[PDB]
């Protein structure tokens, strides 16, 4: 079921088997943290191309009772041994996306786990074991694979192929259909010894030396010190207005909250419901906003304890009219530039603009 | 990438966009742990000499969006997608048929997306009526030939006036929600 209304509580998930697993959290008097860390753990098995401990995150929490809103920003770092054109070929050429893409230097430090760990006694109240059995039993009792997850299979047959993950995704010769069983004996390993030893299995362990192996032997230069090093953080939001709402979304190192709220104030002054949601007014102002926004995040984009991002400028009032200035009915803006923030807000760039190819995150 | 969202009775909200970046990441099972292996530092830039250049330590830009929009200090709606660099574009769009348009939340995330990023780069999801994009490719535009599901909104609604909560599940994955009662 697609849509659905609670009193006590609520929970929306991508997949059916981890909401569901959510859901019994909140049955038993558990709260939304409790509920979201079972949950992603669930996702992590059921869903497992999308999203992992093998990976990063941000989590936005509204409390209480404080009533203040945080972030646990899990988000991977790049190891000690990274290096600025690690991502060039000999010839200085951006080494092609579906190379770059499997290569051990791709591999971040995985945060997700230490976040979930963080927001755990910030906010949970259950554990240290109860939230991640059951999808412990997903691991290794298996479960029938939905169709996302088969097409995912088939759609990376080639990459899937060339990694110890061929043993189990792509069975004998061809990959899982919709309705076969994954079991994931190993990850399910992982689970159990997440649940005795905590998070330093991970930080400080024999996982966290695995994971240093295998990036390594793909040509990557992850350490267990490197693992050892990492530390969440916790963001305080980025906030706006808009149609006299509040809205708290997501602070650089994402270009996320930055860019909507700032595409929305670029829309805003035109009023789109005059006219009908499917019309070419609505779209073409849809896309001449965006371009400027997106225009904007390339240039300016990235983690603010190494670059100064011009929050205030980008948002600024006054920005918001000089770049709506592009944005006309009459034509279509050819001359997609980014625009000058720092002119509102103090300080200038710590960095330069370098133009940029094609990342196939795409088909 | 996924977007997941939790409400509770004691009134805490979550909206938790997290990923590993490509689908299966790296595509690289950590051998004899099961573990998927991100590649999330290709959102890295990789001409260097930018503000997203690779550095040691450095985290690598997101596209993730997990929001909650708030009337008058308490929060009433909570929205994020995953879709790459999308994502933005995914929960701005969202959040103009809610508000804007006053569309039923369900409405608001079934409505057609668009995305673009340059002048080369368009998507949009299939509903966009045939004489509209033809309009729109004759004004400049770059809409391809044919459509592709963008995002995958799941979003919760706080309805203070009948103390309930809403929740919606995205049809572009076999999203689901499930409210809790007691
Ligand atoms: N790299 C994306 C997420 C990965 C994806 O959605 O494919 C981001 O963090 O913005
Ligand atoms: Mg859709």
């Amino acid at each position: 079921d697609k849509v659905a209304v609670g009193k006590d509580g609520m929970v929306a998930t991508a997949h059916p088997l981890a909401s569901k697993i959510g859901a019994e959290v909140l049955k038993k008097g558990g709260n939304a943290i409790d509920a979201a860390i079972a949950i992603q753990y669930a996702l992590n098995v059921t869903e497992p191309m999308m999203s992992g401990i093998g990976g990063g995150g941000f989590m936005m929490v509204y409390d209480g009772e404080t009533k203040e809103t945080s972030i646990i920003n899990s988000r991977e770092r790049a190891p000690e041994g990274a290096k600025p054109d690690m991502f060039l070929d000999e010839d200085g050429k951006v080494i092609p996306f579906s190379e770059r893409s499997r290569h051990g230097n791709a591999v971040g430090v995985p945060g997700t786990l230490k976040g979930l760990e963080a927001a755990h006694k910030k906010w949970g109240t259950k554990k240290m074991e109860d939230l991640i059995s059951p999808s412990i039993k997903l691991t290794e009792e298996g479960f029938p694979i939905d169709s996302v997850l088969a097409d995912a299979i088939k759609d990376h047959q080639d990459k899937l192929s060339k990694t110890a993950a061929k043993d189990i995704f792509l069975p004998d010769g061809e990959p899982l259909k919709e309705g076969d069983i994954l079991v994931q004996k190993d990850m399910a390993k992982t689970f159990k010894l997440i649940r005795k030893e905590g998070s330093k299995a991970f930080y400080d362990g024999e996982i966290g030396r695995a994971i240093a192996d295998v990036v390594q032997d793909f040509g990557g230069s992850m350490t267990p010190d490197d693992l050892s090093r990492y530390e969440v953080t916790t963001d305080k939001p980025i906030w706006g207005e808009y149609h006299g709402y509040d809205i708290a979304s997501m602070p650089p190192p994402s270009s996320g909250g930055v860019f909507m709220l700032q595409m929305l104030k670029l829309i805003d002054d035109f009023h789109l419901s005059q006219y009908d949601p499917k019309s070419f007014e609505k779209y073409h102002l849809l896309a001449e906003t965006m371009h400027l926004s997106y225009a904007d995040r390339a240039a300016y984009a990235g983690d603010p304890e190494f670059v100064d991002v011009p929050l205030r400028g980008l948002l600024d009032p006054d920005y918001i009219k000089e770049r709506q200035k592009l944005i006309s009915l009459d034509s279509m803006n050819r001359d997609v530039k980014e625009g000058d923030p720092w002119k509102y807000e103090e300080g200038e760039p710590n960095y330069e603009i370098v133009p940029q190819p094609e990342d196939k995150t795409i088909g | 990438t996924t977007h997941f969202t939790v409400t509770d009775q004691w009134g805490n909200v979550v909206s938790y966009t997290t990923t590993i970046e490509q689908l299966f990441g790296t595509g690289i099972l950590v051998p004899g742990y099961g573990l998927f292996l991100n590649n999330e530092l290709t959102d890295f830039d990789a001409i260097p000499g930018g503000a997203n250049e690779v550095q040691p330590n450095k985290r690598p830009l997101s596209s993730m969006t997990p929001t909650i929009v708030f009337k008058d200090e308490k929060p009433v709606l909570t929205v994020g997608s995953p879709g790459g660099t999308t994502i933005i574009a995914s929960v701005f769009q969202t959040i103009l048929n809610y508000f804007e348009y006053g569309m039923s939340l369900q409405d608001a995330i079934e409505e057609p997306r668009i995305y673009t990023n340059s002048l080369t780069s368009y998507r949009y999801e299939s509903g966009m009526p045939e004489d509209v994009r033809r309009k729109l490719n004759d004004f400049g535009h770059k809409f391809g030939s044919n459509p592709v599901d963008i995002g995958n909104v799941q979003s919760i609604f706080i309805d203070r006036e009948n103390k309930t909560f809403m929740g919606v599940a995205d049809s572009s994955r076999n999203g689901t929600a499930v409210g809790v009662n007691i």
